[PDB]
């Protein structure tokens, strides 16, 4: 996890050759490429509470919020499984309306 | 490592707090102290220097 000691990237992996006198390393890593730019936002107020994503960030494709996480474009409606609450939403600066999706209650019909 | 991309400070210090142990809500619960106490520190390097 040190950066740039073993390449430019993620590390993922290195092989080595023997070279004269010396080695040489082959590096694999993972670069991330082709973004997007999106909307985001800290929190999320619903009945007066603060949401929080578990892993990941809130972004907004220009009319809904999602959850993604955060080196690969891979989004999800937001559910009381992705995050977690803390506070009333008076205090973060930033945040924003939405709806949180409960499962069990529409499974409860 | 790779292309620069934008994030805004304040998210950017959240995940900072993750990488510690850290939940972010409690910087997002305390940013004007946090930001209050970084500015002093940096005012007190210049005095010194
Ligand atoms: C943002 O993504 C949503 C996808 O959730 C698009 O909204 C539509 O949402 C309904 C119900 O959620 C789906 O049945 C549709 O398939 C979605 N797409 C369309 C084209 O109707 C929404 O269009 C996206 N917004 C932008 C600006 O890209
Ligand atoms: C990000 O900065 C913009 C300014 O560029 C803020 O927008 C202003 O919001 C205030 C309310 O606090 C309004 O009175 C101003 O009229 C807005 N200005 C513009 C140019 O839109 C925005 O609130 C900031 N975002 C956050 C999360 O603080
Ligand atoms: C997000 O939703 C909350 C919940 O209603 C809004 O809070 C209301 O804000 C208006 C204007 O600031 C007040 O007149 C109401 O009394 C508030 N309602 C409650 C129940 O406190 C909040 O304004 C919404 N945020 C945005 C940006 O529209
Ligand atoms: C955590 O520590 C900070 C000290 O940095 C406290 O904030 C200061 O509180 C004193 C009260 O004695 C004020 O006079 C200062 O102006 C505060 N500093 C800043 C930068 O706001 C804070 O109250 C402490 N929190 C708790 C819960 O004890
Ligand atoms: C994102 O938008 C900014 C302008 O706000 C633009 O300069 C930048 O090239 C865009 N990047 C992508 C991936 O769309």
């Amino acid at each position: 996890k040190r950066v740039d000691f073993c390449g430019k990237g993620y590390h993922l992996m290195s092989f080595p050759q023997s070279a004269p006198h010396g080695v040489v390393f082959l590096h694999v890593t993972y670069v991330p490429a082709q973004e997007k730019n999106f909307t985001t936002a800290p929190a999320i107020c619903h009945d007066g509470k603060a949401h929080f994503p578990r892993e990941g960030v809130f972004v907004s494709n220009g009319t809904h919020w999602f959850v993604t996480q955060r080196n690969f474009y891979e989004p999800q409606i937001i559910t009381t499984d992705n995050t977690f609450v803390s506070g009333n939403c008076d205090v973060v600066i930033g945040i924003v309306n939405n709806t949180v999706y409960d499962p069990l209650q529409p499974e409860l019909d | 490592a790779g292309a620069a991309l934008q994030i805004p400070f304040a998210m950017q210090m959240a995940y900072r707090f993750n990488g510690i142990g850290v939940t972010q809500n409690v910087l997002y619960e305390n940013q004007k102290l946090i930001a209050n106490q970084f500015n002093s520190a940096i005012g007190k390097i210049q005095d010194s220097l």
